[PDB]
């Protein structure tokens, strides 16, 4: 879940 | 132990340079982005978990939001200034049916940040306490994001009382803002569910991830 | 000037030596009138006009409750200690529907006053903070209002420091509580006004002319 | 409004 959010701190 | 002021004004400075409702809706959804940023930028978070660091963010994003357009209008007249470049007028949130909420920003959080010209690194420090929320459901390690917490209030003292050694109970002053700035995001939170249930006001995908459940 | 922590202990010790629910709910209003004479009892706040003390009491009446009944619980297990000398367990709570704010209380309140050893000092003073509310909408003077807050916080530190030297850090962590007891209070408001909307749950008069309107 | 409160901050 939570798509966007742990995309963007994984990057 | 290593939380210094510099690192977090740092991380500040690094992110900033016709329905009112739905103007501010898209400004937070652009923000949401750039809050993710900074929180990286502030020591030690991208050292958490990686599912702590999403239930930290999921949890202060509206607090975190409100308290940067909130300092950031610190010069406006009466109204608030969005990451957009555009300007929101208590008069035209009171004509969008929104005007006790704005009103209470405007009031407990724009002018007494004005009042005590509150700094950037004080905003960020108050930030970095709010992100560092132990209370968090669902932490793995709260004991580890409450130390975290600790340090970063231990050096907004240190900070306070070293540039502003007229003024003992800055500090405070400053921590005090927080609860209402709790209430606030609270009474924020309800009116974008509501909008949400209504359908009107398009909310982008990224300001609808953080509203979706828990 | 004029504020003394001593002043506000007296208070503190001045007034305190089936459904869960309606228990509590009538500990609740038991306490209220408890709760008049202790702010009369605090330094200057029978000194402000009537209709300030007022104001004030409605706007922190909840919050007040929840951080006696909270402290007087910190020996009590998994569950709270009511005035009327009653107990609600933790699985009281969960049986009667309200499991996730009962949660809250013992999780973010009692447990922490536990862990620090809160005294009833600092709880005193913590009140004190919360009774002089400067955000109280209708408040004549909000200025006076907030140079009374300012007094109390600034005692609060100085006897932290002076009987807690070895913890420079305890007096910010008993103010960074208040969030936590901002946003419990306001989620107990929600419910009260449900089981006043509901019908079921005796309300007693006190209690209900808090949930009077505003 | 509010009688019981003004009632008992008076006395
Ligand atoms: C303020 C506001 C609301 C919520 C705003 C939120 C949730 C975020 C704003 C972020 C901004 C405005 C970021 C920026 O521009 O930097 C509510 C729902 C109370 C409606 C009234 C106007
Ligand atoms: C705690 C509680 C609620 C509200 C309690 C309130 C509003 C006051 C309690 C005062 C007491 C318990 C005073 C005392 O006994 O000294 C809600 C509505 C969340 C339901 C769950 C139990």
């Amino acid at each position: 879940k939570h798509k966007i959010l742990h995309r963007l701190l994984q990057d | 132990e290593d939380m210094p002021v510099e690192r977090i004004l740092e991380a500040e400075l690094a992110v900033e340079p016709n329905d009112p409702v739905t103007n501010i809706c898209q400004a937070a959804d652009k923000q949401l982005f750039t809050l993710v940023e900074w929180a990286k930028r502030i020591p030690h978070f991208s050292e958490l978990p990686l599912d702590d660091q999403v239930i930290l963010l999921r949890a202060g994003w509206n607090e975190l939001l409100i308290a940067s357009f909130s300092h950031r209008s610190i010069a406006v007249k009466d109204g608030i200034l969005l990451a957009t470049g555009l300007h929101v007028h208590r008069n035209s949130a009171h004509s969008a049916g929104v005007g006790a909420i704005f009103d209470r920003v405007l009031t407990e959080l724009v002018s007494k940040m004005r009042d005590m010209q509150m700094d950037k690194t004080e905003l960020g420090c108050l930030r970095a306490i709010v992100l560092f929320n132990p209370d968090s459901k669902g932490l793995s390690n709260p004991a580890e994001v409450e130390a975290l917490r600790e340090k970063v209030y231990a050096s907004l003292e240190a900070y306070c009382k070293h540039k502003y050694p007229e003024q003992p109970g800055r500090f405070a002053k400053l921590l005090l803002r927080l609860p209402a700035l709790r209430s606030i995001g609270l009474k924020c939170l309800e009116h974008l569910f509501f909008f949400k249930l209504i359908g009107d006001t398009p909310i982008d995908t990224f300001l609808m991830e953080m509203l979706e459940a828990p």
